[PDB]
């Protein structure tokens, strides 16, 4: 299997991340992940293997994301970056993508509601945080970083997160936009 | 639900009260009861309300006649025959007369005076005021109707210039200008009214509904919106609804949002239409829940009450819809606590735990057939709707309180309940819980029990199997993987979801004795044709497996047959005819 | 496919969830109070895959018994004859006028500019939940997975069922 993954990555001249058809890059990337979990011992506490966070694969993912509107996969690759559910990895994925993507400030990812919904669900399912710093962190920081002109697109998807999980703070969401 | 039956019963009962020639209190009470039941069942078009009002007037009951006028004005907007029927009534009155009749005239004016046929209401009110010394009030009424476009408006202006012989020219410019603009608006709407009156009559055809002319009149009314055009829009919507097409109300919804009329007038529209418009339609109703949740932004207990009661009605008329209990529980978490994160840390956790206790004690009573009317949720919770209630108990316990053991205890306690045994959100919440805590052992047992015991729909099964395939490939490794297959049965988390996807009942069973028991199985009896079980002849000992090189050793035995009598026997259990057509 | 033996606690959008993956559906109706519904697909291969796929599969703790049955209008034409016991002459469903080189039976377009190569391997034409759409092989998988990951988040919290 690992040989055959080498063969299919050699077909594209060692860029699978630039492929037009997403199913090949995704099926390649997840089985590649399943291999490098076994090869390299886990770097992170709680014994969690580093599946999709690795210098080899995370550079692949980030190169896939830097293309923005031109390449199809996008949010599907992003949703699986929220799956880590710990301290070390919510810090890692917080700083190394969700923060850098704000600093470079790309418009496609900021207008998108799936981005902000997942960046809320990444902090919200952390097992390290209590409820107070979790909701206070989502409201005091995550939300005000949204621009009011993006709101019309961002509100429907980001309401669905707040409607279910945070009925209490639903109002301060509506007052912002 | 039969209109002709209730009409025949009304005519037969009334002809019994008249043909009996007496009051016949049994026949009178029977006629009143039949009329009340028919009025509760149906929308009571103007004719049967006129007959019922005539019958009650013949019996001479004043207060009962006052109530049936308000119940007749209950279902209708545009009827001037009921209003004029009350002013003709209520014109003969008691100590409260003077103020009573002006109240009914003023309210009837608020309703139907903007209509095109509404001239007789202004004529009757002007006659009622002219019966008195109230000539000031008659001049006020004459000035009011001249500003509105009506069919007879010119003859009303000449009658006003005529009976105005005392105060006539008192204000010439405002009255003449308002009459001129009213005449212009009438001339503009004369084309729509003409296309209407040239359309509507009952052929039992689109002419009777006049849907095209009504659509054009409503289009002309909404785009050219000026002054009373809110009341003109409501009048046109009412007259259009008098002939239950809800894209007319679904036109009106945007009309009152664009022209910016206060919420008090808008919410009453949907409060009337939700009752008027038939059940099972259910689009504008959800849009009304969305309107309430949207207007909650400016905080009012009024919208919370309208929401709580409205959800109480829709849940009764639609018991099976699960979205209503999610919306209602969201508003119950919302309006009844409102933490806002400015409070003390001990206070918010109390407001959450109290909610948890109300919810747990709610479902505990709901499963044991105990109902507490004090808690409103007890009335709403349903055998279909209990699922997401338990699910939000799980979600609040685990996410908000960060209590894991209580939560897993709730999974085991509520896993065996029959109602929530098969639930989409319960097992998706368990899938997300056993995803969060990374252990695969519980979750493998979740996905391998998914077709045998825990029964979800197939679209959701494909979802857990695919999403868990990806999750397992990403977060696991080989050392964990190869240790995870017992091999007593064939199961692997990578491959097994791919074989189990469209097959809910797929069982990876390895057995040689399925070969011995073969050809008595329904899959054999129907092979090339499904649903139809033929009995097919075959040779018991068949040589087609043995090669011709291996046949020449021994002489071949004669063929033994089976199922050779049944070649023409082909049987079908017809499950469409006998359980549906036969009932 | 006539699906009998339902619980009548079930909605129609739940039944669609059951019979969706077997193929594209042109739905008919679920009767009220009769505790038996029925479904209709585009292609018979998907129908048979649904009959063999789900047989005796409990929906709301009721073993389901499903077989072949007609649609609503032909049901009306039958029920008018059942009272008058006259003929009951059936009328078969319309065919697809078959050549079709672009369509692959028992396949779904999971969501909605396409200029393709029209090569054999890819699925060229398809149906929409009544519009014939050209299926883009690259975008169809990412759309289907997008709706898949949405269906989990909405399904867990009670919005979708």
């Amino acid at each position: 299997l690992r040989n055959l993954l080498e063969k299919i990555e050699s077909s594209y001249s060692d860029n699978v991340e630039n492929v037009d058809d997403f199913e090949i890059f995704w099926d390649y990337l997840q089985f590649k992940t399943f291999c490098q979990n076994s090869l390299y011992s886990s770097r992170y506490s709680d014994s969690q293997s580093n599946g999709l966070l690795n210098k080899e694969l995370f550079d692949k993912v980030w190169k896939r994301l830097s293309c923005k509107e031109k390449k199809s996969g996008q949010e599907i690759l992003l949703n699986n970056l929220v799956q880590f559910y710990s301290k070390d990895t919510v810090e890692f994925v917080e700083k190394n993508i969700f923060q850098k993507i704000i600093e470079f400030g790309w418009e496609y990812y900021l207008q998108n509601g799936m981005f902000w919904n997942c960046y809320c669900r990444l902090i919200y399912f952390d097992t390290s945080r209590s409820y107070l710093d979790k909701r206070q962190y989502i409201v005091r920081k995550i939300w005000p970083q949204i621009d009011k002109k993006f709101a019309q697109s961002v509100l429907p998807s980001l309401t669905e997160f707040c409607e279910s999980y945070f009925p209490e703070e639903m109002d301060t969401l509506e007052e912002m936009f | 639900a039969l209109r002709g039956l209730d009409t025949q019963f009304l005519q037969d009962n009334t002809a019994l009260v008249q043909a009996y020639r007496g009051l016949d209190w049994s026949d009178i009470s029977s006629l009143t009861q039949m009329v009340d039941v028919i009025e509760q069942t149906v929308v009571k078009y103007g004719n049967p309300n006129d007959s019922i009002k005539l019958a009650l007037e013949t019996i001479l009951w004043q207060i009962l006649r006052k109530y049936p006028l308000l119940f007749g004005f209950w279902k209708r907007f545009a009827t001037i025959e009921y209003q004029l029927f009350g002013l003709k009534k209520s014109i003969a009155v008691l100590a409260t007369s003077v103020k009573w009749f002006p109240t009914s005239l003023e309210l009837w004016c608020d309703y139907l005076n903007v209509l095109c046929v509404n001239n007789p209401n202004e004529t009757d009110f002007i006659r009622n005021n002219f019966e008195i010394a109230k000539d000031l009030i008659g001049k006020q009424f004459l000035s009011h109707p001249f500003w509105d476009k009506f069919i007879e408006f010119e003859v009303g202006q000449k009658n006003w210039h005529n009976v105005q012989r005392i105060y006539e020219y008192i204000i010439e410019v405002p009255l003449h200008q308002y009459a001129r603009f009213f005449t212009s608006y009438k001339k503009f709407l004369n084309e729509k009214n003409l296309k209407t009156t040239r359309n509507i009559d009952i052929v039992l055809r689109k002419t009777q509904t006049t849907v095209n002319e009504i659509w054009q009149f409503e289009s002309k009314i909404k785009q050219p919106f000026f002054n009373l055009g809110q009341v003109l829009n409501d009048d046109l919507e009412n007259w259009s609804r008098y002939l239950y097409h809800e894209n007319t109300w679904m036109m009106y919804i945007k009309w009152l949002t664009k022209k910016n009329i206060s919420d008090e007038v808008v919410v009453d529209i949907y409060q009337k239409a939700n009752t008027f418009l038939p059940l099972d339609f259910k689009t504008l109703r959800y849009d009304f829940l969305r309107f309430l949740k949207r207007k909650y932004r400016s905080n009012n207990t009024l919208f919370n009450n309208i929401f709580n009661e409205t959800v109480s009605r829709y849940l009764k008329i639609w018991p099976n819809d699960i979205l209503l209990m999610t919306e209602y529980l969201c508003m119950l978490k919302r309006h009844s606590f409102k933490n806002s994160l400015d409070q003390s840390p001990k206070e918010i956790l109390e407001k959450q735990t109290s909610f948890t206790k109300i919810l747990e004690t709610s479902i505990t009573n709901y499963i044991n057939n105990q109902i507490d009317a004090k808690v409103h949720l007890q009335t709403l919770i349903n055998d279909k709707n209990l699922s997401i209630v338990v699910v939000e108990l799980i979600k609040t316990t685990w996410l908000v309180l960060k209590n894991n053991m209580q939560t897993r205890k709730y999974f085991n306690l509520y896993q065996k309940n029959i109602l929530i045994k098969n639930s989409v959100p319960f097992w998706l919440t368990y899938y997300k819980f056993e995803k969060s805590n990374v252990n695969f052992t519980k979750l493998n047992k979740f996905i391998r029990e998914l077709g045998v015991e825990i029964y979800l729909p197939t679209t959701v099964m494909n979802d857990i199997l695919t999403d868990y395939k990806t999750f397992y490939l990403t977060h696991s490794n080989i050392v964990t993987y190869e240790s995870s297959i017992i091999d007593s049965n064939t199961f692997d988390p990578i491959l097994y979801p791919e074989l189990k996807m469209s097959n809910p009942k797929y069982d990876p069973v390895l057995n040689t004795t399925a070969n011995v028991d073969w050809h008595k199985k329904t899959e054999w009896k129907e092979a090339g044709h499904i649903g139809i079980t033929t009995e097919r002849p075959q040779i018991s000992n068949s040589i087609i497996e043995c090669n011709s090189g291996t046949l020449i050793q021994k002489p071949i035995s004669l063929p033994n047959f089976r199922n050779l009598e049944k070649i023409n026997q082909v049987k079908i259990n017809d499950l469409y005819t006998e359980e549906f057509l036969k009932e | 496919v006539f699906i009998g033996g339902l619980s009548s606690l079930v909605t129609e959008d739940e039944l669609r969830a059951y019979f969706q993956p077997f193929g594209t559906i042109v739905y008919v109706k679920i009767p009220v109070g009769k505790c038996c519904g029925f479904v209709q697909y585009v292609d018979r291969l998907s129908a048979e895959a649904a009959i063999a796929g789900m047989q005796g599969f409990p929906i709301a703790n009721s073993r389901v018994r499903l077989s072949w049955g007609r649609s609503a209008k032909q049901t009306a034409l039958l029920q008018q004859a059942m009272l008058s016991n006259s003929l009951q002459v059936q009328q078969q469903q319309p065919g697809l006028q078959q050549p079709n080189y672009g369509y692959i039976p028992s396949s779904t377009c999971e969501a909605p500019n396409v200029s393709s190569t029209m090569l054999p391997g890819c699925q060229i034409l398809n149906y929409s939940n009544g519009q014939q759409v050209i299926m883009q092989g690259s975008e169809a998988v990412v759309n289907s997975t997008n709706a898949m990951l949405n269906r989990l988040e909405q399904g867990s919290n009670g919005f979708m069922f």
